[PDB]
RNA sequence: GGGAUUUUAAUAGCUGGCUAUUAAAAUCCCA
């Protein structure tokens, strides 16, 4: 019955994050010890012409980035664990992430360790100019 | 890569999968929207949000290693060191029903302390905004093997108070005994899924209020303790998992522990099966095999306690020696062939199963070797055997007694832990139905350097009165004997023994 | 209802063989 969702090889690290008193330290401490990132996300087809904002309604992608699904790089829903965010709604779900090209090794320790702006909505360091 | 699994299952009885947007993987993506290079095309089709689809938790594999992070499935030798942390843990759930089909809910988690726990159907429900851990249809297994899980069905609690209610139980349990909890399970899957309800991982921690290891952690106050300063705490912190299947066992949980075990007999319940699977792992850990170098830490008063047989033994064997005019003595399951007094000279043979020294005769006693020993006493201090001949001298362990160095164990037995580890089989009177206990005296032939005792073996007491020296040792002595009658061990004794006949001397 | 091993059918892919997914048959464990 019902229908299969992941993979066999990240069952060990989402299982470690499905206990953890800390997700998002134990999914970075997994990547940083050596340990695989996350596989399995939806990454999308773009034409590579968008606005290159960091969260979007649409694919938004610009030369230097990709466009992922935003329910696939939330740490959170691939665990199907409770989000942290105010009102328990997901920030990434519903919506697509641009990830800058040299981060597309690890698109959900991207998302964890990296937050958008307030003003222009870029990523902070890879397309946000602020000062 | 290719290898897909079980965990994290779409349980929904939606025919189609989700958009792009909301998928959580690519293999979860409706076919529709997929491409020829493993892309997703934004196709021009709404969305179908809101939905509620419940995911299955069953799949759960904690092997990843990461430095800091304890290793949590431990392994034969490391659970034997942790004997003391050891309870069993079943689990018996219900099926996911009516708007979803595909996993299994737990319904009444059971414990080794005999203590069942009912809950609500509760389970992971995914949505257009999120996740939720939220109450769900479910349905008690069908066939006659799970009628009485039927009642249960309207008799569970809300989570958040059964977390505490389990935290609390042990803490209660395990507070003197260890400062670590190690489930004790036959088949982790279901079970490592139920524990995810009601445990939290990660890095090793100190208690808030004292040096101890934390073991429970509190959610409100993000906070971690040991099992003394637990109180209100919802979170099991690193507990230790064990899987007795994995451990060689061919068959059901019933049949491997029934054909060791006539004791545990009683209906179907989670906590009989718990009990059944700690007997079974205490049963393939120190009955099958015997490790001998594992030492354990002492708790309360384990020296005071040896040094009180020592001192006991000491004078029984003396007393026992002097009185009737025995020449001989055998002394089974010496480990090295030490004697105990020598004051009275009398012979000495030893014998063991397992020697340490090839001065000991390796030996096996059946009452066979009655006749065989018939010329001399018999000494029996802590040795097992299911019947003991008539001239003797037995010190056992009365198993019905249990405390921090005294475990529950197979078949009646009890595992006491000082030191070493000894799998003691069940008290029983009629193994000594050829003996008599012991009554309380002192036996005093020191020379002297207010008290009134009759049972006082002493020249003072010839005379009709007490002086200090003898009066202070019998105290001292009867401490050491109250603590070790306390402790658990019986004395008894051969038939014609009588304490006036140390009247002689 | 969940899973493991063996076999079979379909689909897809790789270089006569193999792998993966889905489904079916048998045995065992779990509920
Ligand atoms: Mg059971
Ligand atoms: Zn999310
Ligand atoms: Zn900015
Ligand atoms: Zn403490
Ligand atoms: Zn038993
Ligand atoms: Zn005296």
């Amino acid at each position: 019955a019902g229908s299969n969702t992941e993979f066999a090889s990240n069952s060990s690290v989402l299982s470690l994050v499905n206990f953890t008193v800390d997700p998002q330290k134990a999914y970075l401490d997994f990547v940083n010890a050596g340990g695989a990132p996350l596989t399995n996300c939806v990454k999308m087809l773009t034409p590579k012409t968008g606005t290159g904002i960091a969260i979007s309604v649409k694919p938004e992608s610009t030369a230097d980035q990709e466009t992922y699904g935003g329910a696939s790089v939330c740490l959170y829903c691939r665990a199907h664990i409770e989000h942290p965010d105010v009102s328990g709604v997901c920030k990434y779900k519903g919506k697509f992430v641009q990830i800058p090209a040299q981060c597309v090794r690890d698109p959900v320790g991207f998302c964890l360790s990296n937050t958008p702006c307030n003003v222009c909505q870029y990523w902070i360091g890879y397309g946000c100019n602020c000062d | 890569s290719q290898i897909v699994t079980g965990l994290f299952k779409d349980c929904s009885r939606e025919t189609s999968g989700l958009s792009p947007a909301y998928a959580p993987t690519y293999v979860s993506v409706d076919d529709k929207y997929k491409t020829s290079d493993e892309l997703c095309v934004n196709l021009n089709l709404p969305a179908n949000v809101p939905y509620s689809r419940v995911i299955s938790r069953m799949g759960f594999k904690l092997d990843a290693t990461v430095p800091g992070y304890p290793k949590l499935f431990i392994t034969r030798e490391e659970a034997v060191r942790q004997v003391r942390s050891w309870i069993g843990f079943d689990v018996e759930g219900a099926h996911a029903s009516r708007n979803a089909c595909g996993t299994n809910v737990p319904l009444q988690l059971g414990f080794s302390t005999g203590v069942n726990f009912v809950v609500q159907p509760v389970g992971v429900v995914d949505t257009e905004w999120g996740n939720m851990l939220t109450g769900i249809a479910a349905r008690p297994p069908p066939g006659e093997q799970f009628k009485h899980l039927v009642p249960l069905m309207h008799k569970g609690a809300a989570w958040p108070i059964v977390r505490r209610r389990i935290v609390q139980m042990l803490s209660d349990t395990l507070d003197k005994l260890s400062d670590y909890c190690t489930f004790v399970c036959w088949a982790h899957g279901f079970a490592l899924t139920s524990a995810s309800y009601f445990c939290k991982i990660g890095k090793e921690q100190k208690c808030c209020m004292c040096n101890r290891r934390a073991a429970a952690y509190s959610s409100p106050l993000q906070s971690y303790a040991c099992w003394t300063h637990s109180c209100g705490y919802d979170y099991v912190y690193n507990p230790f998992f064990v899987d007795v299947q994995q451990w060689g066992y061919v068959g059901n949980l019933a049949t491997n522990h029934d054909r060791y075990c006539s004791v545990h007999q009683g209906a179907h319940v989670a906590s009989n099966d718990a009990i059944m699977t700690r007997c079974l792992a205490i049963h393939s850990c120190f009955i099958e095999r015997v490790d001998w170098d594992i030492e354990y830490p002492y708790i309360s008063h384990e020296k005071k306690l040896n040094s009180c047989c020592r001192i006991v033994e000491r004078n029984v064997v003396r007393a026992a020696l002097l009185a009737g005019s025995f020449d001989k003595v055998y002394d089974i399951g010496n480990p090295k062939g030490i004697p105990i007094v020598d004051d009275p000279v009398v012979d000495w043979h030893y014998f063991d199963a397992q020697p340490l020294t090839r001065k000991v005769q390796q030996l096996f006693y059946t009452e066979d070797m009655a006749s065989r020993f018939a010329d001399g006493l018999c000494l029996f201090w802590n040795c097992n055997v299911p019947k003991y001949p008539n001239n003797a001298i037995v010190c056992r362990f009365d198993t019905r007694v249990h405390s921090e160095f005294n475990l529950p164990g197979c078949d009646g037995g009890s595992l006491y832990v000082n030191k070493h580890a000894f799998h003691t089989p069940a008290y029983d009177v009629s193994a000594f139905r050829d003996l008599k206990p012991l009554p309380f005296f002192y036996y005093s032939t020191t020379p002297c350097e207010p008290l009134k005792s009759a049972v006082c073996i002493t020249a003072c007491n010839l005379g009709g009165a007490v002086c200090r020296k003898h009066a202070t040792e019998y105290r001292e002595y009867m401490e050491a004997y109250n603590l070790v009658s306390a402790s658990g061990f019986r004395l008894w004794c051969y038939k014609t023994f009588d304490i006036y006949n140390l009247w002689s001397t």
